[PDB]
Formats: structure tokens, sequence, C-alpha cells
């Protein structure tokens, strides 16, 4: 759906080509969703997300937001 | 007031810390630390030893008293004869 119209296009093309230096198919992209699995969801997100380090900022009226420790205590789970 | 979503109202305070695995916990604590622990007992010898160095006079003294009061008096064994 982003790719509706002709702006979304050619920004897609300069874009991709910046990083990538070629435009990847659509036709591509379904080929490597396919390729997802649950099991390939779990291993990855523990990869990037389980037991991290994150970072936080908060703009706001913010005197219950919990202090670090807390926050990164709960990145893991005990039960696990 | 006794919940932290309500306690006070502050305003244009900012605040910066790191998480504690990016940092040492033990930081400056040879060229730091120390002084400023001899900083501390400075700043407050002289409001507290002093007394109890008048304590520990009067406990001596005391001791000394009572021993030298069990003492024999030769003043009175003068005169016995
Ligand atoms: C032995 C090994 C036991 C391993 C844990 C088994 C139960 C795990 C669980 O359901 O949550 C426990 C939960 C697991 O740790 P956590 O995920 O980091 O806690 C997140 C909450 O903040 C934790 O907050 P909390 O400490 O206040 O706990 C409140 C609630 C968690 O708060 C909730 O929101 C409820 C969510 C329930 C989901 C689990 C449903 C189980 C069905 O956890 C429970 O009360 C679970 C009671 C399960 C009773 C099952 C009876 C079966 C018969 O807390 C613990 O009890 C620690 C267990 C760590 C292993 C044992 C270490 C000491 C030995
Ligand atoms: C290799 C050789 C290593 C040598 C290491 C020496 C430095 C040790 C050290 O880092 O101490 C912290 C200390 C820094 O202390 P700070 O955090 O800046 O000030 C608050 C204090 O830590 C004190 O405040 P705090 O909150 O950090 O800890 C206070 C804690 C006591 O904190 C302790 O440090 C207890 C002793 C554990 C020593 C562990 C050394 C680990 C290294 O006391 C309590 O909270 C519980 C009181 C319960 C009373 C129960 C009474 C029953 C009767 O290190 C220093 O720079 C001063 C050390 C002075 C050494 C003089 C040597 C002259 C030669």
């Amino acid at each position: 759906s982003h790719l509706d119209g002709t702006t979304p296009v050619c920004e897609d093309i300069g874009r991709s080509l910046l990083t990538y230096g070629r435009r990847i198919p659509l036709a591509e992209w379904e080929s490597r969703i396919a390729e997802v699995d649950a099991s390939v969801v779990r291993e990855i997100c523990s990869k990037y997300i389980y037991d991290q380090c994150p970072a936080v900022a908060g703009y706001g009226p913010i005197e219950q937001l919990p202090d670090y420790n807390r926050i990164r205590s709960g990145m893991f789970w005990l039960r696990f | 007031g006794r919940e932290f979503g309500n306690l006070t109202r502050m305003r244009h305070v900012i605040s910066y810390s790191l998480s504690p695995f990016e940092q040492r916990a033990y930081p400056h604590v040879f060229t730091k630390g120390i002084p400023n622990v001899l900083r501390r007992i400075r700043e407050s010898f002289f409001r507290v030893v002093p007394q109890f160095v008048v304590f520990y006079l009067i406990y001596t003294w005391g001791t000394e008293e009572f021993e030298r009061s069990k003492r024999k008096n030769p003043a009175a064994y003068e005169n016995d004869k």
C-alpha cells in the first residue's frame, strides 16, 4: 500500500539505491517473508531484545516512571 | 501525597544516568575516593573526638585514685607503736 503513487516509488528508488545499490523487487520481499516462522521470530527476538540495556527518554509530567533498574529488571523473565 | 504519581510539582529539571553494565563499580576509588573520606573525617574531628578524650582522662584518673585509696596509710601506723 505504501508504494501507491509516483512519489513513494521514486523515494524508494533513491533511498534503496543509496543503501543497497539495487532496487530489490517486490517479489523478493514476499519470498523472504514466507521464510518467516514462529521459531525464527523467537530466536531473533531473543537475540536482539532479551536481557538487553534499553535507552530511555521521557519529556512530560513523569514522576512515576520506574527507575532504570526496574526497567532493566523487566527486560527478562525469571519463569523462563 | 503517598504515591509516586503525585508527590510534588517540579519543572525545568533534567537528569542523566548510565546503565549499571556500562560503568565501573569502583570508579576512581584510589585517586578520588580516599581523599573524600579524609575530607569527611577532618571536617568533623574536633566536634567529637575531644569530648571522648576527656572521658578517657576521667576514666584513668578514677581507676588510679581508687587503687591509690587502698594503699596502706603510713600516717596511721607511725604513732600506733
